[PDB]
RNA sequence: GAGGGCGCUUACCACUUUGUGAUUCAUGACUGGGGUGAAGUCGUAACAAGGUAACCGUAGGGGAACCUGCGGUUGGAUCA
RNA sequence: UCGGGCUCAUAACCCGA
RNA sequence: AUGUUU
RNA sequence: AGGACCGAACCGACUAAUGUUGAAAAAUUAGCGGAUGACUUGUGGCUGGGGGUGAAAGGCCAAUCAAACCGGGAGAUAGCU
RNA sequence: GCUCGCCGGAAGACCAAGGGUUCCUGUCCAACGUUAAUCGGGGCAGGGUGAGUCGACCCCUAAGGCGAGGCCGAAAGGCGUAGUCGAUGGGAAACAGGUUAAUAUUCCUGUACUUGGUGUUACUGCGAAGGGGGGACGGAGAAGGCUAUGUUGGCCGGGCGACGGUUGUCCCGGUUUAAGCGUGUAGGCUGGUUUUCCAGGCAAAUCCGGAAAAUCAAGGCUGAGGCGUGAUGACGAGGCACUACGGUGCUGAAGCAACAAAUGCCCUGCUUCCAGGAAAAGCCUCUAAGCAUCAGGUAACAUCAAAUCGUACCCCAAACCGACACAGGUGGUCAGGUAGAGAAUACCAAGGCGCUUGAGAGAACUCGGGUGAAGGAACUAGGCAAAAUGGUGCCGUAACUUCGGGAGAAGGCACGCUGAUAUGUAGGUGAGGUCCCUCGCGGAUGGAGCUGAAAUCAGUCGAAGAUACCAGCUGGCUGCAACUGUUUAUUAAAAACACAGCACUGUGCAAACACGAAAGUGGACGUAUACGGUGUGACGCCUGCCCGGUGCCGGAAGGUUAAU
RNA sequence: AAUUCCUUGUCGGGUAAGUUCCGACCUGCACGAAUGGCGUAAUGAUGGCCAGGCUGUCUCCACCCGAGACUCAGUGAAAU
């Protein structure tokens, strides 16, 4: 559920939260848990390599399990969880063999509904699948990219990938980007939209909110001056530059895509 | 006002101490070159 | 002495003052529309099937009447 | 622009210079 | 298209 | 609840007078802004010079920064004084 | 030595950082001290820093650093695995009193505690670089309970007053007591114990996870404080003696209660929110490799040990950073009284101080102040600076508005003292006495005593009752930016930057991008509701025409065109 | 107009008088739509203007309390 806030002071006048009642309540399940440490944008060279990165909450790393194993062995979700280190929800899980694991939550998510992975498997909301065995049509949770490897696509509140096509061994996939990539087929990936998708509606309101988030600001290139970055100076405002980022290198519609070793399973880019 | 030098021994020890001297190519090569002034104090210690 | 009067004091209370509001009348640089006028200038929207049938409401566009979409009515002509 | 024509007649339109 | 004259 | 209100500490630094061989190589004094926050601070760490860092002023990088300091090439050159 | 003044959330008192003998005692004064100097943080000598339990080492880990081999790199060297370091963070133990010219949770007295070895004696499956548990954690907020701590009375010791009064509803002062041990409360949390089964916990496990039945309702962790004990003591006004007039012995009263009360403690709790809030060891328990009469495990008691290094002094400064005994700078801890909302302020306590030139004079002028006739912004670039407002409760309060606001708008009224209601009220706290009871850090009933605002009425003094210090001036029109925020440390705080929101645009993850000749790494343990680039800049109403030029995107048919 | 040169444009308002301010005109030397346009409650140590209050800011100074300045005594500089 998404909420306006009263405007009892400008900064909150704008607020819009986004408050799941659905949400377990105070600290996650220990175990799942690992140290985190901040980056400030930095590298292993101590250099700013990605700017605006900085400051911003704590943060604990839940595990969650992205190849979705234990073929077989059922789980029932106990609770649907919050993780700060994903615009998606979590699921605490729980198999029938005495394990618990995290696993991201599909749209129906729900705590008490009954979850499994594998060949078998029934082809339910929630389930992890080689596609191989999944109706053409269905629209599938976090996708792996080679059969075995993880999960990579779609894992994003509201996203999802919808099956095309199953010529060959392969699957084309038509991405929350518009693109329409093959894939190993073998591949595993799970069934329903990735969960939330009332994350698009949040608003933030003031500065502090990205702020305590990690983004630090952004300084236009136009403010500076031309010894920094390729815009800027001028008397007041001006421009009359060619669009390019602070490296001078080239902005606007440049494209920088360049494998070769992979456009074999592009099949149709976005649009 | 508030000035520059703000004394810390185990900084001071740690940037310019024996063993950060002795333990790069060039620091090591600060060694040598005092040791051949006829320096009486190489680096600052106790 | 008692009683009264004057004086003083208290209550009510007209002027009068201070603040901030409602409200009505006159007026105001400029300015929207409306009414009337003799032959002006531009086109010709409506009237006949008015030469894109007309209108109502709504919205967008345009020297102008008016054009265009959307729905609705017939207060529309033909043997369509 | 000018002369001729179409029109009851102006304009448009057509013709000739 | 207009005629107190596109 | 609040980058909400008033107001000490604490962070700042808008005005004025003084000072300007100062008490001080940027202060004092009377006022001033913020003060649960993009808050403020101790210790320790990382980024190194055409490079860092910058809510961007060419601001900051050990009292100096349109390219630091130290040594070296070096007795650079100086149709100038 | 007697007075006078100054600070008292410091100008006191402790700690860290830093200094590094400034500490204490003698002695000296050239130089150092902005003067003198017999005095000093000066000179010279001599003295002084006592630890199982305070700190450090040590155990453990963070960010980060190093890093065998390894991967890269003309060389130098860059990166990184196993590891190994690294505190600002986790890990066992002591309190009060006394003492020295100077040390003391260190010496001394008193009274405790921790963990290991050994020994003896009873009882017993112990055992890992390993599993689980724990350690282990955010913000804000709301009380309740409690202590530190204070007031008053009671108590005790002393006093009966330089000038009218003062044997009393009078005056002064003190009325202190730790760790540890016992109890295990206010209160917080959680249902227990049993047996059996298992695709998990890199192997196992009697542990943790999961599944079944069984069977009990009270059980188990947690926990400030109070009370008891420590205390037969210590401390304690003052006595009485000696005094080399510094002090040294010996001695010692009272030592309670009620009330108030934190920002500390119960509380790493509780309620709640989103930004979703270290690691590892010690520690508890679980097995394995194994040891199986052993050894080890438990407990009581006895004994031994607990090294080393720091420990003076300064500390919001004359001892540190500032060239100075420099009006500057500098992190943590404590928090008495009267008044007060208070860590503001004003006066004091304790404690520390009068700032290392002094003495006179009492001009202009300058500095910093106090008061001002009439007038009151005429001054001036400009009301710069002054002067003014200045509390609390109540009444009351416009346009506009994003319905919060604007508003503390504005503007008015009350404000001291005494008496009364009421020899001190509503409230608070709360003992006897009474009863009960799962019996006591219980409950119920009881309302003594102790505390104590506010209100109305009557009365009263002054020029004036928020009386000092403290402590908003208010109102109308308009430009710019929505706003909180940030900036030129040292002439600019703004209308500049930033911002939430908006758009364009790139990117399919070995991403685009970025640091780096590379290995590696950031992006991101993310994955198009994400991440980078650029412009715009809340919100409302909106964002038209132009693709010629430049830029960018797509396109090949041809013309031209490189190495070859 | 943070844009208007001509410019103290012109009219209205406020003033005893107003190169500023406010409202208007539009002839925009040389506004205008994310180089965002035009609005906008709140906000601002923000630029411009007006009013009450207040005043030594002033007409126009006066007196007074402190620190220097002046004399004595010790030390004892500087720029040039
Ligand atoms: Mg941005
Ligand atoms: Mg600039
Ligand atoms: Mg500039
Ligand atoms: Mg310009
Ligand atoms: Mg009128
Ligand atoms: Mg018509
Ligand atoms: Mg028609
Ligand atoms: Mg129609
Ligand atoms: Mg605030
Ligand atoms: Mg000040
Ligand atoms: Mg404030
Ligand atoms: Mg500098
Ligand atoms: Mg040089
Ligand atoms: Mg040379
Ligand atoms: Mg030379
Ligand atoms: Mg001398
Ligand atoms: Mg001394
Ligand atoms: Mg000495
Ligand atoms: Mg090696
Ligand atoms: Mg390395
Ligand atoms: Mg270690
Ligand atoms: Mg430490
Ligand atoms: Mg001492
Ligand atoms: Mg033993
Ligand atoms: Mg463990
Ligand atoms: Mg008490
Ligand atoms: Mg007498
Ligand atoms: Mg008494
Ligand atoms: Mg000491
Ligand atoms: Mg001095
Ligand atoms: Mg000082
Ligand atoms: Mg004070
Ligand atoms: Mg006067
Ligand atoms: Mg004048
Ligand atoms: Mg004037
Ligand atoms: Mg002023
Ligand atoms: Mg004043
Ligand atoms: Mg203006
Ligand atoms: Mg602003
Ligand atoms: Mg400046
Ligand atoms: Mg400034
Ligand atoms: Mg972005
Ligand atoms: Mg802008
Ligand atoms: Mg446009
Ligand atoms: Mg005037
Ligand atoms: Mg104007
Ligand atoms: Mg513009
Ligand atoms: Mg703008
Ligand atoms: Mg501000």
């Amino acid at each position: 559920a998404v909420v306006k806030c009263k405007p009892t002071s400008p900064g909150r006048r704008h607020v819009v939260k986004v408050v799941n009642p659905e949400l377990h309540k105070g600290k996650p399940f220990a175990p799942l848990l690992e140290k985190n440490s901040k980056s400030g944008g930095r590298n292993n060279n101590g250099r700013i390599t990605t700017r605006h990165i900085g400051g911003g909450h704590k943060q604990a790393y839940r595990i969650v399990d992205f190849k979705r194993n234990k073929d077989g062995i059922p789980a029932v979700v106990e609770r649907l969880e919050y993780d700060p280190n994903r615009s998606a929800n979590i699921a605490l899980v729980l198999y029938k063999d005495g394990e618990r694991r995290y696993i991201l939550a599909p749209k129906g998510l729900k705590a008490g509904d009954q979850i499994q992975s594998g060949v078998d498997a029934a082809i339910k909301p929630g389930n992890t699948l080689p596609m191989r065995n999944i109706p053409v049509g269905s629209t599938v949770h976090n996708v792996e990219m080679k059969p075995g490897k993880g999960g990579q696509l779609a894992r994003s509140a509201g996203t999802y990938v919808q099956i095309v096509a199953r010529d060959g061994a392969y699957v084309t996939l038509r991405l929350r980007s518009g693109e329409m990539r093959k894939v190993e087929a073998d591949c595993r990936a799970t069934l329903g939209e990735v969960g939330n998708a009332e994350h698009m509606l949040r608003v933030l309101g003031k500065a502090g909110a990205a702020r305590w988030r990690g983004v630090r600001p952004t300084v236009r290139g136009t403010a500076m001056n031309p010894v920094d970055h390729p815009h800027g100076g001028g008397e007041g405002r001006n421009f009359g530059k060619h669009p390019v980022t602070p490296w001078g290198v080239q902005t606007k519609g440049k494209k920088t895509r360049s494998n070769k070793r992979t456009d074999k399973f592009i099949v149709r880019r976005r649009s | 006002m508030k000035r520059t030098f703000q004394p810390s021994v185990l900084k001071r020890n740690r940037s310019h101490g024996f063993r950060a001297r002795m333990a790069t190519k060039n620091g090591r090569q600060v060694l040598a070159r005092r040791r051949a002034k006829g320096r009486a104090r190489l680096t600052v210690s106790k």
